[PDB]
């Protein structure tokens, strides 16, 4: 196209053309748009660019044209500003400050242009992070000589040391080295009392409203560094809670600034401190009450509204308050004169804590935790707040959210949050807590309130608070407020209302166990009705009455397995006698969970012969349907292709699963029942997967057929998993579970094609090692053959295919290279060798499931070798693998794509560079010929190193590389350090002519 | 009054 | 006296059932995703004639819309047994009438098979 | 009535993805790394008419940055996007916002913690408190479930056309026109015979 000019740097550069393509991808749309685009990015980066940014800056009328010559020339500044000829340096910090000044002089120019004049003052400042002081040293007098002259360069000025304290305090942890960070930061901590002299002048002297506002947003930056005597011994303190907080331009960044204040690092002994900060607070919340609004305002109402910047105002003043109070309300707590001011403060955070607004809920929030913890604790505080704590109670009942029980992960927080400020709240007065609650429930039955929203609301609110009445209190109020709730359907007729209703009921009786666990009668009618509800058809009733029923059984689970005074049996047999026709009408994952309760029941009975009776009575349905189907499949193995059988056989194994879920150890019995021909029916299935893959194709592996048989197959490997990692028989897992389960799934793993191997069964032989790898060396050693090299090569050709293999095959790694080392030591020299190669590939994963686990292996391997000490597979590991992970290691250290890896990174290489430096290496790891004889591996290292960062990194200096390296080897013992010096490399890396003194940070 | 509880439970019922 | 201080409505809701649609992108040969919500036939009452109208829920943007024409066909996917696959010649959501090879997915397999009777149902409308 | 939104941060937190699933409804399981910018139209319908975002969806990897903060000249409204299955990615939060605030001073800006729907979460809720002193909204988000994904663009469009009762409303739907035999039949077969995806899901 003829756009593409512009990209033709043997021609002068055409301001015209280069206009163009910048409007048209600023202003135009579609391929206009993303032609010149392409344009425009490939222009920035050709690397003499900046060359022709003079001419753009002081030729181009399009002030985007001229952005993008300074963003040309911020790349420059700030990775080959020391290379270039010092009279280039010279010249680009010239013309920088002359098109500010000039910019500022045009009133014109310096009110319609404030992006251009920002990214210039940026760009000034990156030069001063290479130049200043050092070769500045007038920099600041200068500024502040220059301010005197003009309001509009004055308020520049201060936008210009806003972002130099940015750039110096607030973003350099990342972006410097430590020691170039602490230079600017005492040379900025070196000038700034006469910084602050022009910012507190500007400040008291009024003027141009924007150039206020520009001297309050740095002070916002000094706040955060500069010592507390500039803020407590001028007058500053006055004009920013008075002055400043009257007029609407100001007072956001006002309030802003002093809630930092509140954060200042301050003794504790000066009382006139204590008054001062006292007094900022009392000018604070006098002017919020005679300039913005009174404390009985409606902020709800004025939030919702959103009219200009209320809300920000709002979330703004939420912050000052939780802030200031949460540090200081005891300098208001015990002066008389100051209680008004410590309640109209926490009044106004009671009408901040109506809003509608999650967020700023959880901010107010944290801060009554704050409060309510304290005066739990505290002796003599409560009653000073007594009445605020009582507009909370109703606050917190009124906007209580759903718990887990009645997905959304954010609302599972907050309840828990607002449970320990009502707990706390009710402790404080039990008496008013009940009281408003009871009213609230009155009015439900009025119908004036009544609403299923409002209904939820306050039965979350009344379970919330279980465990901080008496026993005879809670009696009397639970009794009262299940009578309220069943009442209630006496007047809401239809189901949607009856079911409301009922779940509502149902949540509160499951909140209050100790309740039940005294009232058997009682307790047995809830269950009964669960039961009752376990036939109701309507949305949402079944799954209400199971997630109640195994909810209130564990904790009332003791009560089931007696014979209670009055009755004929233990509860658990009368459940089970009538399970068929309780769970009749439910779906089978809620079958499931009806099953794992009666586990769980089970599980507490302790004498073997009556736990193995009830589970053999439990399990009587699943095994009469599983009898009958091992008859049927075995003597006719095409019935599994019956889409209804495959069903049948996995909600029977599902089953097992459940209740060897709640009775771990104890499930062994029924285990033992069904064993040895579920893994004869896993055998079967498998051949007909495979079967069907051979006749279909691998897209079978897609159809509802093997997928269904898949199913089958999972579960099973999911019911053995669940047992072995419970049992408590270590001893009968080795010699009658462990061998049919490999002879069964190691084998019809390995020789599955990838899209029909199952990765479960890699998580199945984690769990095997985990609990008994110590005990079975072989059969590792037959878990590694079967599933290594073949698992390897279907992950090891990119970092996508097959995930869930990926992660369960390094899980798997790890645990042997744990439990069972010596299965690695067996491999042949070619597998050992992609083992360490397997282990690298997981270094390169961005996935941190991977990374991680390959990050650990390799640290556990190098400890398992040092461990077998001067021996010959010890010293040929590091003959061949030592220097293969340091420099692997290295790589993902430095390649910017596996920042999240940083610490167990570094953490591996300390531990390899301080074998050498240990001697830990008991021989030489270089060759005969490259080096004299007697070298120490202590000077190899260092010269391996030296020569890989030099190629790899061919901009640093051989300076910079060897005071690097002398740096980290002293350091391989402090990993703090250590650390420190990796992150120095990481920056002097980015960037040419890095200080190699750097590196000394530490000492 | 926790007997007038379980037989108004019982009753109540879709 | 005190003086005091969607083009639907035209049209017969017959079926509605939630639903995920597909739609095959041939070059790239693989199933995109069009939109989740209510799938609706509706009976035009001035016409008789029935179409289906989906919305996406929350924007509730238009991801299907046009005729249940009397030619088209159900066909089954090799991978479910809760859905439809079948040919569209035009239709009107993101604007000019397009041609689409149309998945649609159901929760159950039973409101897939219902889906397919309301559909021939229909059919027959038209 | 068009707005300029810019979608910022780190690379691979799902930015092209939630903004697809807003074009085409499409859920793209591929990390494709964009490369500079895409500019895409998106419109809404809402009570009070049309609302229509020019989205420039930014690069988050370095390497392919492009002009990087030129990106953001004139935005009237952005989104900040992390992962809360990866921590990097919220540390990085405050630098895409320094460097977006230093080009638009006085913007609505919605912080968005993207793939709520991993159970393995990394960010927990509870460390998520940047957005307090910047006076962004936030909101867990996930492009792959859907869950709060149109609240982001809700919040700004009642934050851009001043009416906190803004709602988003049904298009209307005009009515469709009733309307080779061998050439769709081919397209037919292949589609019947490509499995449909997540053929585990609800729907
Ligand atoms: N589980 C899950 N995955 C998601 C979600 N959103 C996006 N992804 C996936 O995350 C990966 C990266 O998506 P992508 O949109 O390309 O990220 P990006 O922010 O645009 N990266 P870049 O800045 O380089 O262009 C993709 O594989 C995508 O499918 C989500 O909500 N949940
Ligand atoms: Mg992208």
């Amino acid at each position: 196209g003829s756009m593409e000019g512009i990209l033709d740097f043997s021609n002068d550069l055409d301001i015209a053309l280069l206009d163009q393509v910048v409007s048209t991808f600023y202003q135009g749309s579609g391929v206009q748009q993303k032609q010149a685009q392409e344009i425009l990015t490939k222009f920035q980066d050709n690397p003499d660019a900046w060359q022709k940014a003079d001419q753009i800056l002081q030729f181009s009328t399009n002030p985007q044209s001229k952005f993008i010559a300074l963003s040309i020339l911020d790349k420059l500044i700030t990775r080959k500003w020391k290379l270039l000829p010092n009279d280039h340096r010279i010249g680009i910090r010239n013309f920088v400050v002359g098109m500010i000044i000039s910019m500022c002089q045009d009133d014109e120019v310096f009110k319609t242009q404030k992006n251009l004049i920002n990214k210039s003052d940026l760009t000034l400042v990156q030069i001063l992070k290479q130049e200043w002081p050092q070769n500045w040293p007038e920099f600041i007098p200068e500024l502040i000589g220059s301010s005197s002259s003009s309001v509009n360069v004055c308020e520049n000025n201060m936008i210009v040391l806003k972002l130099l304290s940015e750039e110096v305090f607030d973003f350099s942890a990342e972006q410097m080295t430590q020691a170039k960070a602490l230079h600017l930061k005492n040379s900025m901590s070196k000038e700034f009392e006469q910084i602050f002299k022009l910012c507190f002048q500007v400040l008291e002297q009024g003027s141009s409203s924007s150039l206020i506002v520009a001297t309050l947003e740095s002070l916002l930056r000094y706040l955060h560094w500069i010592p507390y005597r500039y803020i407590y011994e001028t007058n500053i303190l006055e004009l920013l809670s008075t002055k400043f907080m009257t007029s609407p331009d100001t007072r956001a960044i006002t309030l802003k600034c002093l809630t930092e204040v509140s954060n200042l690092k301050i003794p504790q002994d000066n009382d006139l401190i204590k008054r001062q900060t006292v007094l900022f607070f009392q000018n604070t919340l006098q002017q919020i009450a005679t300039s913005v609004m009174p404390v009985t305002a409606d902020l709800k109402a004025t939030y919702a509204n959103a009219n200009g910047n209320d809300q920000s105002f709002l979330q703004d003043l939420a912050m000052f308050l939780t802030t200031y109070l949460a540090r200081n309300r005891a300098l208001l707590e015990s002066d008389e004169s100051l209680r008004e001011l410590l309640l109209n403060a926490h009044q106004y955070l009671i009408q901040l804590s109506k809003i509608e607004e999650r967020e700023l809920f959880k901010t107010t929030l944290d801060y009554w935790h704050n409060l309510v913890a304290d005066l739990f604790y505290e002796p003599l505080k409560k009653h000073i707040y007594e009445e605020i704590c009582s507009q909370l109670r109703l606050v917190i009942i009124e906007n209580m959210v759903r718990p887990e029980e009645d997905k959304e992960s954010d609302t599972i927080q907050l309840y828990k949050s607002e449970r320990e400020v009502l707990v706390y709240l009710t402790h404080l007065n039990v008496i008013d807590t009940e009281e408003i609650m009871i009213s609230k429930l009155a009015r439900q039955i009025d119908g004036s309130e009544w609403s299923w929203h409002n209904i939820n609301t306050l039965s979350w609110a009344i379970g919330s608070i279980s465990g901080t009445m008496s026993e005879d209190t809670e009696k009397r109020f639970v009794v009262t407020v299940i009578k309220d709730l069943l009442g209630l359907c006496e007047q809401k007729r239809g189901k949607d209302n009856k079911a409301v209703v009922a779940s509502d009921i149902m949540y509160v009786v499951g909140q209050y166990p100790r309740f039940l666990k005294a009232h058997w009668n009682f307790l047995r009618t809830v269950i009964l009705k669960l039961f009752e509800f376990m036939h109701e058809t309507h949305e949402g009733v079944q799954d209400m009455a199971c997630d109640t029923f195994i909810k209130i059984v564990q904790k009332c689970k003791y009560h089931f397995v007696i014979q209670q005074p009055r009755e004929s049996e233990p509860f658990i047999q009368t459940i089970i006698r009538d399970i068929q026709k309780t769970t009749a009408d439910l779906q089978p994952q809620q079958v499931h969970t009806f099953y794992k309760a009666c586990g769980i029941i089970i599980s507490e009975e302790r004498s073997v012969a009556e736990r193995n009776r009830l589970l053999s009575d439990l399990m009587q349905l699943p095994n009469m349907a599983w009898d009958t189907i091992v008859e049927q499949s075995t003597a006719n193995p095409t019935l599994l292709l019956d889409s209804e059988t495959v069903k049948i056989i996995a909600n029977i194994i599902k089953t097992n699963v459940a209740v060897c879920t709640s009775m771990g150890a104890d499930f062994y019995p029924q285990l033992g029942h069904i064993y040895y021909n579920m893994l004869q029916l896993y055998r079967a299935v498998s051949s007909m997967i495979s079967a069907q893959v051979a006749a279909e194709g691998l897209i079978a592996t897609k159809t509802p057929k093997v997928r269904g048989l898949r199913t089958i197959k999972k579960e099973i490997l999911k019911l053995v998993e669940t047992y072995i990692s419970k049992a408590r028989n270590l001893d009968d897992v080795v010699k009658v579970l462990v061998e049919p389960l490999l002879n069964a799934v190691l084998e019809d793993y390995m020789n599955n094609v990838p899209d029909a191997r199952d990765a479960e069964v890699l998580n199945c032989m984690t769990t095997v090692v985990e609990k008994v790898g110590h005990m079975i060396p072989q059969g590792v050693i037959l878990i590694l053959q079967s599933v290594f090299e073949c698992t390897l090569d279907m992950i090891n050709k990119d970092f996508t295919e097959y995930p869930e293999h990926r992660v369960e095959f390094y899980k798997l790694l790890k645990v042997i290279n744990e439990k069972s080392f010596a299965a690695f030591l067996e491999l042949p020299p070619a597998a050992f060798k992609l083992f360490v190669d397997a282990i690298c590939w997981a270094f390169k994963h961005n996935n941190r499931d991977v990374e991680v686990n390959g990050l650990q292996i390799a640290l556990d391997l190098v400890k398992n070798i040092e461990r077998m000490g001067n021996v010959p597979f010890a010293n040929e590991f590091h003959k061949n693998y030592f220097f293969i992970f340091v420099s692997e290691t290295f790589f993902v250290l430095t390649d910017s794509d596996h920042k999240s890896g940083f610490s167990k990174q570094a953490l591996l290489l300390m531990k390899l560079i301080s074998l050498v430096y240990d001697n830990k290496i008991s021989v030489p790891l270089y060759q005969e010929a490259e080096v004299p004889q007697g070298t120490s591996n202590q000077v190899y290292l260092s010269q391996y190193l030296a020569n890989m960062l030099s190629n790899a990194f061919p901009h640093l200096t051989s300076e910079q590389i060897a005071s690097f390296l002398s740096a980290l080897t002293k350091q391989c013992k402090d990993l703090v350090v250590f650390k420190g010096t990796l992150r120095d490399f990481l920056v002097q890396i980015k960037e040419v002519g890095g200080d190699p003194t750097d590196y000394l940070f530490a000492e | 009054e926790l007997d007038e509880l379980m037989a108004s439970l019982s009753d109540f019922k879709f | 006296h005190f003086e005091p201080v969607t083009m639907e409505e035209d049209e017969e809701v017959l079926y509605k059932v939630r639903a995920k649609l597909f739609r095959f992108d041939a070059d790239a040969k693989e199933w995109k995703e069009r939109g989740t919500g209510d799938c609706k036939f509706l009976k035009n009452k001035k016409t008789n004639k029935v179409r289906i109208l989906m919305r996406r829920d929350k924007t509730l943007k238009i991801c299907a819309n046009h005729i249940i024409a009397p030619e088209y066909t159900l066909k089954p996917n090799v991978g479910s047994d809760r859905s439809w696959v079948y040919a569209c010649t035009a239709d009107i959501a993101e604007g000019e009438a397009e041609a689409f090879t149309f998945a649609i997915r159901f929760g159950s397999k039973e409101n897939a098979d219902k889906f397919k009777e309301e559909f021939e149902k229909a059919q027959e409308i038209n | 009535v068009q707005f300029k939104l810019v979608l910022v941060g780190d690379g691979g937190t799902g930015k092209t993805t939630f903004v697809k699933r807003h074009l085409t409804g499409e859920f793209e399981k591929k990390y494709v790394a964009t490369l500079g910018v895409e500019v895409h139209p998106l419109v809404f319908h809402t009570n009070r008419g049309p609302i229509k975002f020019n989205v420039w969806d930014t690069a988050g990897q370095e390497k392919f940055g492009g002009l990087r903060d030129g990106y953001y000249i004139q935005a009237q409204c952005a989104i900040i996007m992390f992962d809360v299955t990866s921590r990097v990615t919220y540390k990085n939060v405050p630098n895409w916002h320094r460097d977006l605030v230093r080009v638009c001073e006085n913007i609505p800006i919605v912080l968005c913690g993207n793939k709520v729907d991993i159970k393995d979460r990394k960010v927990k809720a509870k460390s998520i408190v940047f957005h307090r002193k910047k006076n962004l909204q936030y909101y867990d988000i996930s492009a792959k479930s859907n869950y709060n994904f149109e609240k982001p663009f809700l919040w700004l469009a009642r934050k851009l056309i001043g009416d906190p009762n803004l709602e988003f409303v049904a298009m209307p739907a005009l009515a469709p026109p009733e309307v080779l035999a061998a050439q769709y039949e081919h397209d037919l077969e292949v589609a019947q015979t490509t499995a449909l995806p997540d053929e585990d899901d609800d729907l």
